[PDB]
RNA sequence: GACGGAAGGGCACCACCAGGAGUGGAGCCUGCGGCUUAAUUUGACUCAACACGGGGAAACUCACCAGGUCCAGACACAAUAAGGAUUGACAGAUUGAGAGCUCUUUCUUGAUUUUGUGGGUGGUGGUGCAUGGCCGUUCUUAGUUGGUGGAGUGAUUUGUCUGCUUAAUUGCGAUAACGAACGAGACCUUAACCUACUAAAUAGUGGUGCUAGCAUUUGCUGGUUAUCCACUUCUUAGAGGGACUAUCGGUUUCAAGCCGAUGGAAGUUUGAGGCAAUAACAGGUCUGUGAUGCCCUUAGACGUUCUGGGCCGCACGCGCGCUACACUGACGGAGCCAGCGAGUCUAACCUUGGCCGAGAGGUCUUGGUAAUCUUGUGAAACUCCGUCGUGCUGGGGAUAGAGCAUUGUAAUUAUUGCUCUUCAACGAGGAAUUCCUAGUAAGCGCAAGUCAUCAGCUUGCGUUGAUUACGUCCCUGCCCUUUGUACACAC
């Protein structure tokens, strides 16, 4: 009863969002955080990253 | 689950960090003072600090199971 | 199971790597007491996780850029092991935060 | 958007008490949701047989 | 949309049978996993019930943490008709 | 306190001197303004806006435009209803459409709802001049504060300084100050060394239990670690060791220091970063946040979704860039050497090898969840041997045409790759202006980020590796002292 309120979202930025806040821009994907660049540096410390040089 | 160990420590850094922020949105009362993992083998064990444990062990039993079947519930665990 | 040896391989990371020591150490302590053929402790290369950020949430500013470093630490022993031996002091005491692999080789 | 709903009874049913049988013809076929369907103008609308429907009343 | 009653009798003693619920919070997702319902009626019928009671929600990174209250606990025994006081559903069950 | 077209003293290649590479001129890329538009979405405008929002946008992103659906309007109250609230609907009209949106039409699940009142919810709506947090800047400079004591009615001052020294409010000293605290430093990460310990079939070496091939009386090379033995020099990572300007000489008030020579892996704070005080800015961000005050909107929506377009539009101006103007070169062949990475069973990630194809690429397979395999990432600049021969030329590749492929549901406004073909400006760049002191500048590529595809961008890495100076206050900026002030929203 609901076909046409989809469209393809396989690739692309509208395919993924910040696991946190859901933002579509600013993604670190790299090893699969998958958490957008800004809600990565309030939690960079718990998960494991740290600043040393 | 045959997965590399750089994603998956990270996995498992966005798993405490995950812990982290769930449980200082309820057990913002219980002054909780942080969290550690000890993943045994078969029994990876949730440390929960928290300053007031006549609640976060709730009465009877409750108020700890609910959060044990919760973290069961998303992270699909046995 | 008649003092048969499995031939096994321990594989050890995490990123507390000092602690890691110890349980290397340890891993390695009752061997001598046993009486254990071993081949040692071999270290490898630290994979240092690193992630390039601007510090702004923003684009105003200067551009700063901060680089995160997640190290993990990965060791492995092989040991020349019975069957009994091993199992009553891998499955006992594990560390906080390391993770442990224990796999069969039979080359 | 929606039409009246009239206070309609049983249809395609001739009568209980027509002189003195009781007369309900089109007898029962393989679809009970038996009972009849939306037809318009020659022509059949599925309603429980959603795969596979061949007839054409 | 329009949640039908075995939907919403299947959401209601999911939650009962181990008090807690768990969502994602993505709509148009269609399948809900460990219940076979749209996702989205899972949340709509929940935000049902803790508009009234019955339920405190926490979100959590957009992950929809639900919890059967105190008080919650007898409406859902009326709403299933479950025989009163024979468990509780399930916080109290086998440890003792 | 601020400011001064006041004086004096310090500091800094975001200042200068001696220079190097340039930019500004050229052609394209990209951002901003303007213009135009249905929309060409916005924030930011000296350093502290302008390859910035990790902003390399076909759909999404999306916030803009032209339109179409849905309510994800919780809950309470009154109506409506079980003489049925409403929902889903095949066909055709309508629609871009194979949206029952609406219409001709009437079957189906059944207080899951509809109407209205409230009242919530959502909003990349507005306000960053209501805010939090983060960030940037003053300032990565060296500065800030108090206890007790001294001065002053007081606001305040001294300490916190004439001099010398240091990268440093670093110290030596002077001394109505004395003993302190933060900052700086110390500290941490990383690079450089370790023939010393621990060891290693995921690293390497040598003999050989097993040996083999070529050439000759042993050099190069290919496999086995119950089809072997031994080890850690190179690689790795743990414990550590090591540098503290050590020794000597000179200079200094013979003090802190500085300079030179010797030795050493290291004598520029040993190189480079991480963190970084007080007090602030009406700096930026409400367009990261399920962070949020207030206001606006909320069913014909400023919610969300779908279709297509736009952000890329082109008389023009400005900034960051890429390729060049050639011989220190272009092209051809040959020689051929790195390092930091990343990578799939939560299914296509890195891709080797075989085949096909000019090429792009297609195909059959193998390995790797990774010091194992991609990958010795056999990278480029570079080196040699040749063709060219000062000719806008075989420099240069802009523009433009045809075709062959890949990614994507979709390539048109050409994503990109390849083949042929046109061979435009540009003959070293005006006024002006940027960065930089040793593995540094510059050249050269490689990896990763974003990523289905696309880097001319960024973050790092390695290759080749200069000239010049070890200084000064001439300009610029900052700080301090003295001084003047009718300034304090602070010239
Ligand atoms: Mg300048
Ligand atoms: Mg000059
Ligand atoms: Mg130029
Ligand atoms: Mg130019
Ligand atoms: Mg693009
Ligand atoms: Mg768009
Ligand atoms: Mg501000
Ligand atoms: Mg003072
Ligand atoms: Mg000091
Ligand atoms: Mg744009
Ligand atoms: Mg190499
Ligand atoms: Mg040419
Ligand atoms: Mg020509
Ligand atoms: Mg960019
Ligand atoms: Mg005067």
């Amino acid at each position: 009863e609901n076909v046409w309120f989809s469209h393809p979202r396989r690739y692309g930025k509208g395919s993924r969002q910040c696991r946190v806040c859901s933002s579509h821009t600013g993604l670190i994907r790299k090893y699969g955080l998958n958490i957008c660049r800004q809600c990565f540096r309030e939690k960079a410390n718990d998960i494991g990253f740290n600043k040393f040089r | 689950a045959l997965i590399s160990k750089k994603r998956k420590l990270v996995a498992d850094g966005v798993f405490y960090a995950e812990l982290n922020e769930f449980f200082t949105r309820e057990l913002a009362e219980e002054g909780y003072s942080g969290v550690e993992v000890r993943v045994t083998p078969t029994k990876t064990e949730v440390i929960i600090r928290a300053t007031r444990t006549q609640d976060v062990l709730g009465e009877n039993g409750r108020r700890i199971n609910e959060l044990t079947l919760l973290v069961q519930k998303r992270f699909k665990y046995a | 199971q008649q003092q048969q040896i499995i031939k096994i391989r321990i594989t050890l990371t995490s990123t507390k790597v000092k602690q890691l020591e110890n349980v290397s150490s340890n891993i390695v302590k009752n061997a001598e007491q046993h009486n254990l053929v071993k081949k040692g402790p071999v270290r490898l290369p630290t994979k240092v996780l690193k992630i390039s950020t601007r510090k702004t949430p923003n684009g105003e500013g200067s551009k700063t850029w901060e680089t995160y470093e997640m190290r993990i630490h990965k060791r492995y022993i092989d040991l020349e092991a019975p069957v009994q031996i091993v199992k009553r002091i891998t499955q006992i005491t594990i560390e906080p935060g390391v993770d442990v692999e224990v796999v069969v080789a039979s080359n | 958007h929606k039409h009246k709903k009239v206070k309609l009874a049983v249809l395609s049913y001739y009568k209980v008490d027509a002189e003195g049988k009781v007369t309900k013809l089109r007898r029962e076929c393989s679809n009970p949701t038996g009972v009849f369907l939306a037809n318009h103008k020659d022509r059949l609308y599925c309603g429980k047989c959603h795969s596979v429907y061949k007839v054409n009343a | 949309m329009l949640m039908p009653k075995e939907d919403r009798n299947k959401i209601h003693q999911y939650l009962f049978q181990e008090g807690v619920v768990v969502a994602k919070k993505d709509f148009n997702q269609a399948k809900h996993e460990e219940i076979d319902t749209k996702n989205l009626y899972v949340i709509k019928a929940l935000q049902s019930l803790t508009s009234k009671g019955y339920v405190k929600t926490q979100f959590s990174w957009q992950y929809y943490y639900y919890t059967l209250t105190e008080e919650g606990v007898e409406y859902l025994r009326e709403y299933l008709n479950l025989p009163e006081h024979i468990v509780p559903g399930t916080y109290i069950q086998e440890r003792n």
